[PDB]
């Protein structure tokens, strides 16, 4: 009997359902969110497990259908995903041990407690206190105390679990066919189709490493100026030849460097381009605010707004007694359904913040008109890339200029220019390493290369190598560093947040190579540019259909993966570093520590 | 001749409730008279579409008698309703001939036809094992049958249904909402013509 054919009504009776389930969850979950009661808790989980066991039998049937003859590639690919059986594939008791292993890591995360030696009942939470204690403050003591405690208090009590977690996590994967663990996160990032446009775990594992070996020269250089003018703040420190302490990043796990700007500061006289004052002056409202958002988008060529966005979305403060979230979230409930949340403020830092959240909510208006099953981005770092690139094409002086925010005789030159680019510098490209390091560890973990004892006696034994953080005080393997992560007990994948990245840059070039306009990259715009438009569209159209190799042929003639524009981005700032550090040694020697 | 006895254009462009597409509602007019210009000049109606004949040459020449089909679809679907045109509903629940005469008006009705706990009134066809012949309605509901397994009307592995539920609420976008969709069909036969407009003094 013919088996191509008769997908099709399935798949044709499966969306129908799809819709309205998943459509009923998200409204659930929106009404909850905005508004919080004993009542309305209880409702959203008796529409979430129905959805949730609603997955399991669509699935079971989708075995029956023997998936070696279909032909038809749109079609292979939409049943790809339902065959997926998931987490049901061993026997009952390890999947129930599993789930209660997950919940019980995230409640032994979220019920941090520690409480200062002086002060044996003054404990400090993740909330503002302990987080702001090594983030704005000057004090050497205080910060090692902090990031002692937590890195001893929770971190430690956690290992246990997470080590029979990897274990039964390994043997699920395995029982899907696969080497591994790893390669099923690395499975979003494989495609099997046409030729000469497939891809490999093993291409991607060779070639995401590839790619940062050109970027040497952009943190060597950035590392030994931080380290001297670190060494300047703090007399008698740091070694002028060896690595930097942990403590003294900005952040818990040095994800982030932001922090650091007032510090190191090179022309502190110089004003930084501060619109506060301007915006406050002639009453720059809430919807005021998203109104002129909305128009950056209109210009370019992007469809406008749907009359209703205007009306359900929850875009000012609550109030007063209506408690809600105020993490900004972009909702797309489905069926021409779009919201978002934010507890806004008039801040430009809110100003970026809602040109993101619009560039989120017009990407997922994109593709609109896909299959069900094909409604997500191409890959995971598409949503987020798309989502920065505004926020990047908005903060530059002269579309602020434009918009009558700034004095029209200002005055920006070569010293604000890169007191400007350092500010950027620190965020980007100080978080790459970081990132690299930490996916090549969980790999490495995941895949059983290493033994029980090579956990975290490696950890740091090629963290000091990567990114040049020394041991502050020597501890046995009983700790465990990373899991004191937000996504490493959640199970989150990570490789996202570095190949987004690389996608900004790589499309804004390719954008301003689409921009005829004269000038170093950093100052480069897309705005009023209906010849920058198209390209991009005919990109956000595609959805999950096309194969996420094709998809960046629409934008950049290059199909693969390579770091052309990190190294063009900051152009001007590395041709003027390497006349900063004219006399101190780059380089990091992995020998000299805190206790030897 | 002042008028009398006018078309109940009324009932069916004001009527309580629509019924569905797959039995898509079927009323019979003859021997009144009608004015077309409170459908023309009226500024409620989202589309307003035909061909065979004008818009304002609908008053000059007149036929034999009318047949007015509603029913009430989604948003995207409004433009299904054409000859020769492919999908969900011009397929399987309402054919419209290639030769078709008279034409379609389509008016949003969110603030009547819709519930905020979700309308599960509007029902619609989504498989047939043979096309739809050309104006005719089909209102048997058996079960549906896909592979070689025989199934005695009773769910399972690879055996369906006919009909699929609306999820009318007030909080969808634009596009699908549901749409009242009247689509007036004009006859010709050598009997006498009936149904046409008035004439001024
Ligand atoms: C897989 O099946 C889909 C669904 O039929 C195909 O999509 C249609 O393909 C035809 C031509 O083969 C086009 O005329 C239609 O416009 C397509 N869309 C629809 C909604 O019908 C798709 O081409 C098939 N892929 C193959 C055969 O490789
Ligand atoms: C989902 O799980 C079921 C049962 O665990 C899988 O079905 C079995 O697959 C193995 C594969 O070698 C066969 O040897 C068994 O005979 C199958 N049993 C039944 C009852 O089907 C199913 O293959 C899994 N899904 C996928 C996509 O592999
Ligand atoms: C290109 O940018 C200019 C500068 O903002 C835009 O011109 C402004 O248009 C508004 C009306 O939309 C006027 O109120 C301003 O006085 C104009 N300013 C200047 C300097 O001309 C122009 O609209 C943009 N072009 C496009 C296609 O969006
Ligand atoms: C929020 O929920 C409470 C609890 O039922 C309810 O009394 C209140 O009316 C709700 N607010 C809105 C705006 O619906
Ligand atoms: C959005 O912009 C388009 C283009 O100008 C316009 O036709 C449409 O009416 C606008 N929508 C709203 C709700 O104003
Ligand atoms: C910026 O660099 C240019 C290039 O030499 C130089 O002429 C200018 O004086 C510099 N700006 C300063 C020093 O403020
Ligand atoms: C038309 O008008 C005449 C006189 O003007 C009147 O007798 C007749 O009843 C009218 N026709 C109606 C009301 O149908
Ligand atoms: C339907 O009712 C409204 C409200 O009175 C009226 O304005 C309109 O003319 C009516 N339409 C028809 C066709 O009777």
């Amino acid at each position: 009997s013919t088996i191509e054919e008769q997908a099709k009504t399935f798949l044709d009776k499966f969306n129908h359902e799809a819709e309205d389930l998943f459509y009923q969850s998200s409204l659930a979950s929106w009404n909850y969110n905005t508004n919080i009661t004993e009542e309305n808790v209880q409702n959203m989980n008796n529409a979430g497990d129905k959805w949730s066991a609603f997955l399991k039998e669509q699935s079971t049937l989708a075995q029956m259908y023997p998936l070696q003859e279909i032909q038809n590639l749109t079609v292979k690919l939409q049943l790809q995903a339902l065959q997926q059986n998931g987490s049901s594939v061993l026997s009952e008791d390890k999947s129930k041990r599993l789930n209660t292993i997950l919940n019980t890591m995230s409640t032994i995360y979220s019920t941090g407690k520690v409480c200062n030696p002086d002060n044996p009942q003054e404990c400090l939470l993740l909330e503002p206190g302990l987080n702001e204690i090594m983030a704005n403050s000057l004090d050497y003591n205080e910060r090692l105390w902090a990031w002692e405690s937590w890195r001893s208090e929770v971190g430690k009590q956690l290992r246990p679990l997470y080590e029979e977690y990897v274990v039964l996590k390994n043997e699920m994967a395995r029982a899907n066919h696969y080497e591994d663990y790893g390669d099923y996160w690395r499975g979003d990032y494989e495609v099997n189709g046409v030729d000469g446009y497939d891809y490999s775990r093993g291409q991607l594992i060779e070639d995401v490493e590839h790619t940062f070996e050109e970027i040497k020269p952009l943190y060597e250089h950035l590392h030994a100026y931080v380290r001297a003018k670190l060494m300047n703040a703090y007399p008698s420190y740091i070694s002028p030849i060896g690595c930097l302490p942990a403590h003294l990043l900005g952040d818990m796990w040095g994800r982030f460097w932001t922090n650091l700007y007032s510090l190191t500061v090179p022309f502190g006289q110089k004003p930084n381009i501060d619109v506060t004052d301007a915006m406050v002056d002639q009453a720059w409202d809430a919807q005021r605010i998203f109104k002129e958002a909305e128009k950056f988008f209109v210009s370019v060529g992007l469809p406008n707004m749907t009359q209703g966005f205007w009306e359900n979305s929850m875009l000012t403060d609550p109030g007063n007694v209506q408690k809600a979230v105020c993490h900004p979230t972009a909702w797309d409930l489905g069926k021409g359904d779009f919201r978002i949340l934010m507890c806004t403020k008039v801040t430009m830092d809110d100003f970026l913040t809602a040109h993101h959240e619009m560039g989120h909510i017009q990407y997922d208006m994109a593709y609109a008109a896909q299959p069900f099953l094909l409604r997500n981005g191409a890959n995971e770092g598409f949503h987020e890339a798309v989502g920065e690139i505004m926020s990047l094409s908005a903060a530059t002086p002269k579309h602020l200029k434009s918009i009558g925010l700034l004095s029209p005789d200002f005055q920006e030159d070569n010293e604000t220019e890169i007191n400007f680019l350092l500010k950027q510098a620190l965020t980007i490209v100080g978080t790459l390493p970081f990132t690299y390091m930490l996916e090549k560890w969980r790999w490495m973990v995941f895949k059983g290369e290493i033994p029980k004892d090579q956990w975290m006696k490696k950890w740091w034994e090629m963290k000091r190598e990567i990114v040049g953080v020394v041991e502050p005080v020597p501890h046995d393997e009983t700790y465990c560093d990373p899991a004191s992560l937000f996504h490493v007990s959640n199970d989150y994948s990570f490789i996202r947040y570095y190949t987004r990245t690389l996608y900004q840059f790589q499309f804004q070039e390719a954008l301003c190579q689409a921009a005829k306009h004269e000038g170093p990259l950093h100052k480069c715009d897309i705005s009023n540019s209906t010849e920058a438009g198209q390209k991009l569209f005919n990109m956000l159209r595609l959805g999950k259909s096309e194969p996420w190799t094709l998809a960046l042929e629409n934008v950049v003639g290059a199909k693969n993966m390579n770091v052309r524009p990190l190294l063009n981005y900051f152009e001007p700032l590395f041709t003027w570093l390497k006349d900063q550090n004219k006399n101190s040694f780059v380089g990091w020697s992995t020998d000299w520590s805190p206790y030897a | 001749p002042n008028i009398t006895n006018l078309c109940p254009f009324g009932e069916v462009f004001n009527a309580t409730r629509f019924a569905s597409v797959y039995a898509w509602n079927r009323k019979r007019i003859s021997n009144c008279v009608a004015d077309y210009s409170v459908l023309y000049n009226s500024a409620s109606f989202s589309t307003f579409k035909c061909y065979g004949v004008s818009p304002t040459k609908l008053n000059d020449l007149c036929f034999t008698n009318v047949y007015a089909d509603s029913f009430v679809i989604r948003g995207d679907e409004v433009r299904q309703i054409a000859p020769g045109q492919t999908g969900n509903i011009a397929d399987y629940n309402y054919k419209l001939p290639d030769d078709f005469t008279g034409c379609v008006i389509a008016w949003n009705s969110n603030n009547l036809d819709s519930k905020v706990g979700g309308n599960y009134n509007y029902l619609y066809r989504l498989f047939r094992k043979s096309n739809l012949k050309p104006f005719e309605r089909d209102i048997s509901t058996e079960i549906y049958q896909a592979g070689s397994t025989p199934c005695n009307g009773v769910k399972g592995f690879n055996c369906y249904f006919p009909l699929q539920s609306y999820g009318f609420q007030p909080t969808y976008g634009v596009g699908y909402q549901p749409y009242r969709v009247v689509v007036l069909s004009f006859e010709l036969l050598h009997a006498p013509a009936t149904v046409c407009g008035p004439k001024k003094s």
